[PDB]
């Protein structure tokens, strides 16, 4: 887009010859009679305007670079060059000009030759081996008896990676859920949870209320059991994650295909963690959950007052 | 108060403080998560590994990456990377500085919209911009218009760009970059007897092709010479650490650059799609193109590959044409550097999507800002 600046507001306004030196990061005037004198440490910006009989004026924008001018500096000299053209409705013509190689055009805007001088102002410019955790400490069975009790203190549940927990009592795990107010999170990554795992699960996500995330990822959970997950989604209105990702088999053309029209069919989720194979339903899958977090932002605008 | 530049690639992060001459943190842009082969204990609470630390336990992670062929297409995963290039790399919280993306050239326009959204609803950002990576990489090297031959680890594109702008009918987008390269020099190697077939090989491999790979001028020659001298051939430690030996595979690996056969690829070679990209455009820019070759990119770090390129180009371009190639010693971030030279200028601070102009917005003010 088109920038203001003090100095662009002074540009091209009237016939003649204006110059600009780069100066930490910002376009700076030269004072008239320094005109022709090019620091060789520093990079300039040079606008000619030239009149015509329209009463519309020409511009020829040339940066300047020295030889011993910072990267910051020449740099910052092209993109104050675009700027500036742009500002100027694009109408330039701009043009590089390296010290020891400048253009006949440029070296002509200099009526007694331009001139070098050395120096300028300064720059802008300003392990793990194995596993190293100690192993998830959560206390399983404790921890089902909590979301029984429906226990206040008790919002987090995290049994990633513990090892040998049946899957009955994943399955309870489950079953709890369907009645807990508190628990807001809820992962269970490999553990080799599969398909009644996520049955379960699902049966689960049609009358939880309160869950906000759901990570499932890193099991045995088939395209049929990640189906039924989703199909759980359009009777859940309060999950916004659901994280399936990295389970043992490709999930199959077929149910991703399932899965994404039952993404459709919820205003809810806001991120589904899972690699689309077919770039059909991975466009959709994207477009769906972008849809609902746009929704999030339009009421954070409306509950504004206004 | 400071912005952040952060550069996404397919292999590589690139991430620091707009003011810096250099980013601060550079690490794989990877995502690792446990392989079904029992219950990994040692993992604790954790779901998955990022960056350097994914990186160390590659032979006991499945290691995916989020960004391929420079398209964002794992967002989940790509919050992941931003989540730990801000907090774990930089140490910082994001919801106070203004943060400069990055994006490939021909980036879709829905891919613009959603790291625009993610930006603003899961990091809160105040402020942020996204700027495509060659344009970035133009102005690093002083200039407005040139053609930029960008190349990382998994997508090499050429770059017209005029008066500050890239061209789009004329960008062309090659699927064949450093990891095919790396993966390349793999099989070449066990042509001669070496076991080199993926994680603690596929990286240490990776390290002898940054170290000993160079392009040939002439490439037919330099295979003649290889077979007689011997004057070319040098030796590399590895880690367990015997001594490996290795010559004409040094320059055979990068010709695919120029020969996309070598791999069975139909396209034509970096010389020929940046030819093919000069003619798409005006005549009348077609010099100042051909005079202002930008290199970009770690896979353009290869010693002799300016010279090659001046010679093919050369070869293809009219008889009376000036050539150049410009191939900074950064080139490997460039990208970054114009980022964060861009993210300094006084005039940037209107440019910045705000978060109050998001708000009012949404994520499509992105096409509007952001161009
Ligand atoms: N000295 C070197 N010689 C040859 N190749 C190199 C050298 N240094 C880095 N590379 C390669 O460059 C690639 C990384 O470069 P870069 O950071 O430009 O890629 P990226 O931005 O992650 O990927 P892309 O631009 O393809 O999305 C890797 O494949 C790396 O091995
Ligand atoms: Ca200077
Ligand atoms: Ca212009
Ligand atoms: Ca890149």
């Amino acid at each position: 887009m088109v920038v203001e600046h003090p100095e662009f507001l002074k540009a091209g306004k009237e016939p003649g010859l204006q110059i600009w030196r780069v100066e930490k990061f910002d376009l700076v005037p030269v004072p008239t009679n320094l005109y022709g004198d090019f620091f060789t440490g520093d990079a300039y910006v040079i606008l000619k305007t030239v009149q015509l009989r329209n009463g519309n004026l020409q511009y020829d924008l040339h940066y300047w670079l020295g030889n011993e001018c910072s990267q910051d500096e020449s740099g910052a000299a092209a993109i104050f060059t675009v700027q500036l053209d742009d500002y100027l409705n694009g109408r330039a013509v701009q043009h590089r000009e390296v010290q020891g190689f400048e253009s006949a055009t440029f070296l002509g805007y200099f009526k007694s030759g331009l001139k070098y001088k050395k120096g300028g102002v300064a720059s802008g410019f300003g392990y793990k081996p194995v596993p190293d955790e100690e192993p998830n400490s959560t206390d399983v069975e404790e921890t089902l008896e909590r979301i029984k009790n429906n226990d206040p203190k008790l919002e987090e549940v995290n049994l990633n990676n513990i090892r040998n927990i049946p899957i009955p009592t994943l399955k309870a795990y489950a079953e709890a859920l369907k009645e807990n107010s508190y628990v807001k999170k809820f992962s269970i990554v490999g553990t080799r949870s599969n398909d009644p795992v996520a049955y379960a699960l699902a049966e689960m996500l049609k009358e939880n209320k309160v869950l906000k995330t759901l990570n499932v990822e890193s099991n045995f959970i088939s395209g049929a059991g990640i189906l039924r997950l989703v199909e759980a989604l359009p009777y859940n209105t309060s999950l916004v994650e659901m994280k399936i990702d990295n389970q043992s088999q490709p999930l199959g053309n077929k149910v991703e295909m399932e899965i994404v029209s039952m993404l459709e069919k919820n205003a809810t989720l806001l991120k589904f963690g899972y690699h689309f194979t077919q770039q059909g339903p991975r466009l959709r899958a994207s477009n769906a959950m972008m849809n609902n977090n746009d929704l999030v932002r339009k009421r954070r605008l409306a509950d504004l007052t206004g | 108060t400071t912005a952040l530049v952060c550069d996404n690639g397919s292999g590589l992060v690139k991430a620091g403080f707009a003011g810096d001459d250099a980013p601060r943190a550079v690490f794989p842009s990877i995502v690792g998560r446990p392989r079904h082969q029992g219950v990994m204990v040692g993992m604790g609470q954790k779901d998955s590994y990022v960056g350097d630390e994914a990186q160390s336990k590659r032979g006991i992670l499945t290691l995916k990456y989020p960004i391929e062929h420079g398209i964002i297409t794992n967002w989940d995963d790509m919050e992941k990377i931003w989540h730990h290039t801000f907090y774990n790399e930089l140490r910082v919280a994001p919801e106070e500085h203004p943060t400069l993306l990055t994006e490939a050239p021909l980036n879709p326009k829905a891919n613009r919209e959603k790291m625009t959204q993610i930006m603003f609803e899961t990091f809160n950002v105040p402020a942020m911009y996204v700027a495509i990576q060659a344009v970035l990489s133009l102005y690093a090297s002083g200039r407005t218009t040139g053609i930029v031959l960008d190349s990382g680890d998994g997508v090499t594109h050429n770059v017209p760009i005029y008066e500050g702008y890239a061209l789009p009918h004329a960008i062309m987008r090659l699927d064949l970059a450093g990891r095919d390269l790396t993966d390349y020099l793999m099989k070449i190697l066990t042509e001669r007897g070496y076991s080199f077939v993926t994680t603690a090989e596929r990286e240490i491999v990776r390290d002898i092709k940054e170290k000993l790979c160079y392009v040939a001028l002439d490439f037919e020659n330099e295979m003649a010479t290889a077979a007689s001298s011997s004057s070319l051939e040098k030796s590399y430690e590895l880690p367990d650490g015997q001594v490996i030996t290795i010559g004409n595979e040094r320059f055979r690996c990068p010709e695919t650059l120029f020969q996309p056969s070598f791999i069975g690829m139909e396209s034509a070679g970096i010389h020929e799609t940046t030819y093919n990209s000069i003619m798409k455009c005006d005549i009348d820019i077609r010099k100042d193109l051909y005079a202002n070759n930008v290199m970009s990119g770690g896979t353009t770090m290869y010693p002799g590959i300016a010279d090659r390129m001046q010679k093919e180009i050369t070869a293809l371009a009219p008889s009376t044409m000036k050539i150049k190639i410009i191939a900074p010693p950064e080139r490997k971030y460039s990208v970054w550097i114009g980022g964060s030279i861009l993210a300094s200028l006084s005039t940037f601070q209107q440019m910045w999507i705000t978060k109050q102009e998001y708000d009012e917005a949404g994520p499509s003010i992105v096409h509007r800002k952001c161009f």
